[PDB]
RNA sequence: UCCUCCUAAAGAGUAACGGAGGAGCACGAAGGUUGGCUAAUCCUGGUCGGACAUCAGGAGGUUAGUGCAAUGGCAUAAGCC
RNA sequence: CGACCAGGGCUACACACGUGCUACAAUGGCGCAUACAAAGAGAAGCGACCUCGCGAGAGCAAGCGGACCUCAUAAAGUGCGUCGUAGUCCGGAUUGGAGUCUGCAACUCGACUCCAUGAAGUCGGAAUCGCUAGUAAUCGUGGAUCAGAAUGCCACGGUGA
């Protein structure tokens, strides 16, 4: 619930998706940009969001679109 | 008697033309409807059963029979022959007027009413449901009552299997999914 | 039927909001004035709104427009 | 009486907390109704010192004991606290 | 005294009396009476049935009891099915919005068992 | 001291510091008659309600039940109103 | 063990303690109308008026390095109306949806607005604190730090034992 106009992505995630979608479904994309949204042309990819010491992969599903990449990668581990 | 007559000259045509019956008495007619209200809190309060015996006397149109405990189980602190429930069996015309009252004004006043369950059959064609509120009936005036309890309704038909009960109640436009 | 044990049971007229004046036999007071009945109760059409509800891409496409 | 251990440069191990707690409970039972107790453990390169503050109905009372191994300091502090408690107890009996 | 499924208070004024419906408060409850031509300080006994039926379809516009409860259950169960951070807090009973958890957190927690 | 079963050897009876269990009452209805009815235990469906309380249906056919031990009996019921 | 960058953490949570804010209501809640302050801040800043928006706010845009312009409507109070002692028209926590603003960027982790949701709480055991007069107790306002982010701190007045 922020950012009135346009979603947010970096150029190193937007150009990295638009590079690696037309180049076939490939290797999981290491990404450090947790703060970026999930566009509908990212559905079907295994992207590995960095949580601080890992790059945890999450398969992008259709419901995950309005959220951000860091939302599906927890940082602190409890028990 | 209204949807008794509707049974007399629509549902017989629907069921004979769907189920190609040889005899007319192969049709499933409904035999009775039994309204149970099993209390359980009678061992905590003996005169609380009288409040339950007044509800079915107003939901149904006749004085209900209190039902004793058959077995003496210690798991619910009862003994042989302690009154723990109340049934009322209505037949004849009282079940057709009660059926019209039910599916006409009393089922829709169940709040948050989705389509009614259709899995509820005994495998012989006898429907059984349970309603959680007394407030769904206009006789329960909601202002003089004390606790919200429920009851359960058993529609006992002469169906040979569950599918004939489905087609019978579906011929009465009983609500389902 | 037995006498002098059963409640009163009178044919009354129950009318609803959408206009279904119908006289059935019950044990209520003067007469009944309903709102909903077998008619004008959404168990026949107004039931399929909970299915055509979800999705997130369709929500997302009010923000791109390019 | 709840007791509240803290340590400046002294890593409070679980065996250390068990012993201190037992000693404090024993003292509390013996002398007076006690509401709360704060324990502070300090190490200053040589001196294993301990502070304690007891909140009792009359009020605060405090003691401090330096030792050699922490345990000794704790024992000294507890004996000092007991002595202080005897004084406070019949100080408010005084019939 | 029967709209949206329940609506049974009486001797109360109307805009306060409608707020026993799960889905309406004091703003939408004023929107119902201002949109249905009823003054706000009348009582439910003082309404005639020819007004109350015009309030039933009026409150049938905004989402009420059952649809709102299964809708909110669809929202929370949806988030818990995704397994995001928020739904991950919903699966465990801790504050979702990012409140303090070191000290208070106690409405979402409950009572204190130890 | 009394009751029931076995020992007890297919009539009865039959011993042991042989093997197992009970009684020293209860009921004016739990007796008499007349009228009526039929269980246990599982499965299915059913609001709280579960593994089991109450309702309906099916299987089943006395595997129950008898005021109290065990044996014999009981449907024509000796079983339940 | 120095230096640079990205992401995280400093915000974790079975629990324990301290300091505060809001309550538990009728000396009150809500709605309308209306009276009275002092102190202060402002140039990549304070931002009138006018339009749009329920609203946070947006667009245009004067003025002011200021006893002038702006922040900036003081609130408690007062008059009227209602609520009639209930978990209530108290309380406003939590959670869902929709937004706004700031900043590359509000997921971890900002503030605010709107709709909905409506928890504990019916004055607090043992123990404990402040306060002698414009004080206590309440009511609002401003500043610093600051892109944004006070229920804290530092100030100022109102009512006033």
């Amino acid at each position: 619930r922020s950012l009135k106009k346009g979603p947010f992505i970096d150029l190193h995630l937007l150009k990295k998706v638009e590079k690696a979608v037309e180049s076939g479904d490939k290797k999981p994309l290491r990404t450090w940009s947790r703060r970026s949204t999930i566009f509908p042309n990212m559905i079907g990819l295994t992207i590995a969001v960095h949580n601080g010491r890992q790059h945890v992969p999450v398969f992008v599903t259709d419901e995950m679109v309005g959220h951000k990449l860091g939302e599906f990668a927890p940082t602190r581990t409890y028990r | 008697a209204k949807l008794h007559d509707y049974y007399k000259d629509e549902v017989v045509k629907k069921l004979m033309t769907e189920f190609n019956y040889n005899s007319v008495m192969q049709v499933p007619r409904v035999e009775k409807i039994t309204l149970n209200m099993g209390v359980g809190e009678a061992i905590a309060d003996k005169k609380l059963l009288d409040n339950a015996a007044a509800d079915l006397a107003a939901i149904s149109g006749q004085k209900p029979l209190i039902t004793k405990a058959r077995k003496s189980v210690a798991g619910f602190k009862i003994r042989q022959g302690y009154p723990i429930g109340c049934k009322v069996t209505l037949r004849g015309e009282r079940m057709w007027e009660f059926f019209e009252r039910l599916i006409t004004i009393a089922v829709p006043r169940i709040r948050d009413f989705r389509g009614l369950s259709a899995k509820s059959f005994d495998g012989r064609g006898n429907y059984s449901m349970g309603v959680r509120e007394q407030i769904i009936f206009p006789e329960i005036d909601y202002d003089k009552v004390d606790r919200v309890r429920g009851l359960d309704i058993t529609i006992t038909t002469t169906a040979k299997s569950d599918e004939e009960g489905r087609a019978l109640l579906a011929a009465f436009d009983f609500p389902f999914r | 039927m037995k006498k002098d044990i059963h409640p009163k049971y009178e044919e009354i007229t129950a009318s609803c909001s959408c206009g279904n004046v119908m006289k059935i036999r019950s044990t209520v007071g003067h007469d009944l004035n309903l709102d909903v009945c077998s008619k004008c109760h959404p168990f026949f059409t107004g039931k399929q709104r909970d299915v055509a509800t979800g999705g997130r891409v369709d929500r997302f496409n009010k923000r791109f427009n390019i | 009486m709840q007791l509240n251990i803290t340590g400046n440069n002294v890593e409070i191990t679980e065996a250390l907390r068990e012993f201190v707690t037992a000693k404090f409970a024993k003292l509390e039972q013996y002398f007076d109704r006690i509401n709360q107790v704060y324990v502070v453990l300090k190490v200053e390169k040589v001196t294993h010192t301990s502070d304690a503050t007891l909140h009792v109905d009359g009020g605060e009372l405090h003691a401090s004991a330096e030792g050699q191994d922490m345990y000794a300091a704790i024992d000294g502090l507890i004996d000092k606290l007991a002595r202080q408690l005897t004084k406070h107890k019949d100080k408010l009996k005084q019939h | 005294a029967r709209i949206a499924g329940i609506n049974i208070p009486d001797h109360k004024h109307a805009v306060i009396a409608l707020t026993s419906i799960y889905g309406v408060g004091k703003t939408r409850s004023k929107a119902i009476l201002a949109a249905a031509g009823i003054a706000e300080d009348v009582k439910i006994s003082e309404l005639s049935e020819g007004q109350i039926d015009t309030l039933r379809d009026e409150v049938a516009k905004f989402v009420v009891e059952g649809d709102l409860r299964r809708e909110i259950s669809m929202s929370i169960k949806r988030l818990m099915d995704l397994g995001c951070y928020r739904g991950l807090r919903h699966r465990r009973g801790l504050p979702v919005r990012g409140q303090r958890t070191k000290t208070n957190a106690r409405t979402r927690k409950g009572p204190r068992k130890p």
